[PDB]
RNA sequence: ACUAUGGUUGGAGACAACAUGGGAAUCCGGGGUGCUGUAGGCU
RNA sequence: GAGAAGCUCAGACGAGUAGGCAGGCGUGGAGGUUUGUGACGAAGCCUUGGGCGUGAGCCUGGGUCGAACAGCCUCUAGUG
RNA sequence: UCUAGUGGGCCAUUUUUGGUAAGCAGAACUGGCGAUGCGGGAUGAACCGAACGUGAGGUUAAGGUGCCGGAAUGUACGCUCA
RNA sequence: GUACGUGAAAUUGCUGAAAGGGAAGCAUUGGAAAUCAGUCUUACCUGGGUGAGAUCAGUAGUGCGAGACUAUGCACUCUGAACCUGUGGUAGGUCAGCAUCAGUUUUCGGGGGCGGAAAAAGAAUAAGGGAAGGUGGCUUUCGGAGUGUUUAUAGCCCUUGUUGUAAUACGUCCACUGGGGACUGAGGACUGCGGCUUCGUGCCAAGGAUGCUGACAUAAUGGUUUUCAAUGGCCCGUCUUGAAACACGGACCAAGGAGUCUAGCAUCUAUGCGAGUGUUUGGGUGAUGAAAACCCAUCCGCGAAAUGAAAGUGAAUGCAGGUGGGAACGCCCUUGUGGCGUGCACCAUCGACCGACCCGGAAUGGAAGGGUUUGAGU
């Protein structure tokens, strides 16, 4: 499990150098390097259970986001995409690091345990519940959800559904318009990781 | 059994139960220790400023 | 507040029967710790049906286990019968054959006509003792929508149920809805 | 153009702008002016 | 052992009219049981004292009083 | 499977029809009140926020922070005299 | 004390307590005053002082092997058994304070890695360009206003070199690190996962608080009552979309006061018996004591056969059939949500059989042959 883990470190700094030296070299060429698009999106619903349609309503629980300040990994693709778009008023979603997804497993992470809510507080619940897809430890968890492994469904819905506080610092002013009109609604690129320091 | 959850980030006997790799994490490592070129360009930096 | 839907939240089984009969309680100690200290499924199912009312028990004759258990294609030909229930006789059967069964009561005359034909009749805990498992058993239940109220349950225009009528013959509800001669037909 | 969704947005209102999405018609311009199956005939 | 009708470990959840179900509290009378309480004070009542229960309610000190009355398992109803 | 209550609704957003108009009448969609307390809108069935077991601590929503009143008689740049 | 057992409430007088600026009542929290409970450190264990005493462990003997018990003696005293004392120990409430931890959290720092135009600037320095002049100078006139030339005795702007791996800011990350504050301490022998170890039933911050002190003990903390202050609280019941309503009932208190019993029916449950079931129309022990219990015959009801208006007729081709799913069981794999074989219940489905009906169909009978049909059937 160790040595799990330094490969994984190894290829997440290697991942970063080499979009770093991407980047360099397109910039001394005068070219442009566009980077590939995120695989994994942090779901944190911003509404209560009030007034909400049944679209919506249904979207939510099909994202096990069914409290506010309730959060989840989603693998994104065409399907989750529309999906998100349908409930961009009552959720807000970007592109989690290293640190969040880490932190929000060590701090909050619970695992599915015969329908329970197990605290993920030694690798043996991870090795019962996810061992024959070879995962063995939280950082082979964690290493499954960032980098989107073969075995993302399974793993993602081990993880219960995370139970975020309000926000220390609280919102912006208004919550409930998008977060490009300077609410907190929709899609917010990188801001996802601002968001959930002060929520984890 | 776990009557108590404690947070690994904090309890650092319990950040050594999980994960054994933390020992020999090593963070801040040093990789600029050569002559550090810059990489910008003629076209990036006259693109740069138009306008 | 959270956003939960609950439709199958109590479970709806009975975990204990309805009776007070002490001997049913004795068998229900006997089989609760079956089911649980054993991985067979025959000691789940017999605690189950322990639990069961009487019309979710009904009886079987002893003709129906000789049939059922006298097939071509059988192999069920030196294997007891277990049912959780009574077991009636069949006096239409001349000539019992040797059978082996397991049950919570006997008739006077299913019982008589089983020894003397060779058999053997047991009750359940004799039968725990013998096959604690269930092993080489022939588990067998009465039928169970043989009952009058199921001619009767979902009666409707052209359902063709049994009517709740007090006397039978022309004169009761054999008129206007009932033949194309009068109105219509159901 | 229109439109699903959003705001304790604007505006007396009529409406309008903006935000996350979907997206025409018409006219005009260029190009084109039958293709093909079965069976059989034909300097 | 732990009233197996017991014991033990864990997780999620909690608005409610009309309405539905369950488990309880209290009252008159009946069978059973408790070497049950009682003129050395039953029952009832008052209380500027105490205790128990989420609650229906229950127990108790002091005062008043004078002939009966209660607990437990069941039965029952002109039962709040 | 058996059975109860119900078979007067009403409010808002948005799409509407009738009407001079209406705190008007009638329909469509969703959310609500009825059966919903709580923070906010001084007040208020329906608007905003949020839906509730008994409590400790922390943090928030909507909305606020001269005094009544918990919270800057805070910061920056203008406009305005009634 | 006959205005007589008990002697409630409404309602009233006196006494006491308390409160009171156009209602009162209630809720939360504390103050004040009044009032209530701790009876602690009892039990059990050991030690210390003296005291007296039928004296205790192994044994001898009285159901064969092993184990418990009583009983006759011995063992005759550093042993064992009862009793006396000490303001004996562990002291026991109530409340504090600090420390070392654990859980949650808030607030303030320090160090470092990486990123970007490998920041943008900037400083000092070497090579350039330029126009506004400090106007250095020129000049109305020895007392200052206007010119008209690109560093003078100033300065500025725009380009490139190094000393560059410049710094700094910002962004991001550190399983880097240092403090301050608050709330909590659930659990109760042990067992786990980790770490450290002198490798051991050792140590740790590792499956939830301990340690060290002190003061009080007609105090304190809790409980109760009244009242005050601060904050909140409209009058209940009802019909209603909607009641605080200028909608109706309600001045007050006691006692009474409304889903019952019966003939049925339906589902569900329990009990007995089961192809049957039902002793209470009756009759008997029966007279003693008998509205009960208990016993006993023939009928009869419902069920064991349907269908048809009726006259009538009346249920197996077959293992009482075939197909699909399927409980339970058995066998094979090889670790899968397996394959294989029987197949209960139930449902769907293709047939067969009985009655009705519709057919042809070789005086009375309707046998074989049929049918898209029909029945509360088999
Ligand atoms: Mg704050
Ligand atoms: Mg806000
Ligand atoms: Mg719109
Ligand atoms: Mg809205
Ligand atoms: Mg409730
Ligand atoms: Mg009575
Ligand atoms: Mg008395
Ligand atoms: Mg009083
Ligand atoms: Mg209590
Ligand atoms: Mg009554
Ligand atoms: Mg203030
Ligand atoms: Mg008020
Ligand atoms: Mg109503
Ligand atoms: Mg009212
Ligand atoms: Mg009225
Ligand atoms: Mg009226
Ligand atoms: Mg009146
Ligand atoms: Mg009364």
């Amino acid at each position: 499990i160790a040595k799990r883990a330094e490969s994984y470190d190894a290829e997440y700094r290697k991942a970063e150098r080499e979009q770093i030296e991407l980047g360099r070299k397109a910039r001394a060429e005068g070219n442009y390097y566009v980077p590939d698009e995120t695989k994994l999106v942090f779901v944190i619903r911003i509404r209560g259970i009030n007034n909400i349609p049944p679209k919506a309503r249904k979207i939510m629980q099909l994202l096990r986001l069914i409290q506010i300040n309730n959060g989840v990994f989603v693998k994104f693709n065409k399907a989750t995409k529309e999906m998100l778009q349908v409930v961009e008023p009552y959720v807000t979603y970007g592109i989690p690091n290293l640190k969040t997804v880490r932190e929000l497993l060590y701090k909050r992470g619970f695992g599915k345990v015969n329908k329970q809510r197990i605290a993920l507080s030694d690798n043996a619940i991870i090795e019962a519940a996810l061992g024959k897809y070879s995962i063995l430890s939280i950082e082979d968890l964690i290493h499954e959800i960032y980098t989107v492994g073969p075995n993302f469904k399974q793993a993602a819905n081990f993880i219960w559904p995370f139970q975020l506080s309000s926000p220390l610092g609280g919102w912006r002013d208004r919550k409930f318009k998008h977060f490009i009109e300077g609410g907190d609604a929709g899609k917010r690129d990188e801001h996802i990781n601002s968001l959930v320091r002060k929520m984890l | 059994a776990h009557v108590q959850k404690k947070n690994p980030l904090k309890n650092k006997a319990v950040l050594a139960r999980l994960n054994p790799y933390a020992k020999a994490y090593k963070a801040n490592v040093k990789l600029n220790t050569g002559k550090t070129p810059k990489a910008a360009g003629e076209k990036f930096l006259t693109v740069l400023h138009e306008n | 507040g959270i956003d939960i839907e609950r439709h199958h939240v109590r479970k709806s089984q009975r975990s204990k029967p309805a009776s007070e009969n002490v001997y049913l309680k004795l068998l229900v100690k006997l089989y609760r710790f079956l089911a649980r200290r054993t991985d067979s499924r025959f000691n789940k199912a017999i605690l189950k049906r322990l639990f069961q009312s009487k019309t979710n028990r009904p009886p079987i004759s002893i003709s129906k286990i000789a049939a059922l258990t006298s097939r071509k294609s059988a192999s069920l030909e030196g294997k007891t019968t277990v049912i959780v229930g009574t077991v009636t006789d069949d006096e239409r059967l001349l000539t019992v054959p040797k059978l082996s069964v397991a049950a919570l009561r006997f008739t006077k005359s299913a019982r008589a006509r089983i020894l003397k034909a060779g058999g053997e009749v047991l009750t359940l805990d004799q039968l725990a003792l013998r096959a604690p498992t269930g092993s080489n058993t022939v588990l067998l239940r009465g039928k169970k929508h043989a009952r009058e109220a199921y001619r009767h349950f979902g009666f409707g225009p052209h359902k063709h149920k049994a009517p709740y009528v007090r006397s039978e013959g022309r004169k009761f509800e054999r008129a206007r809805g009932r033949r194309k001669s009068r109105a219509f037909k159901v």
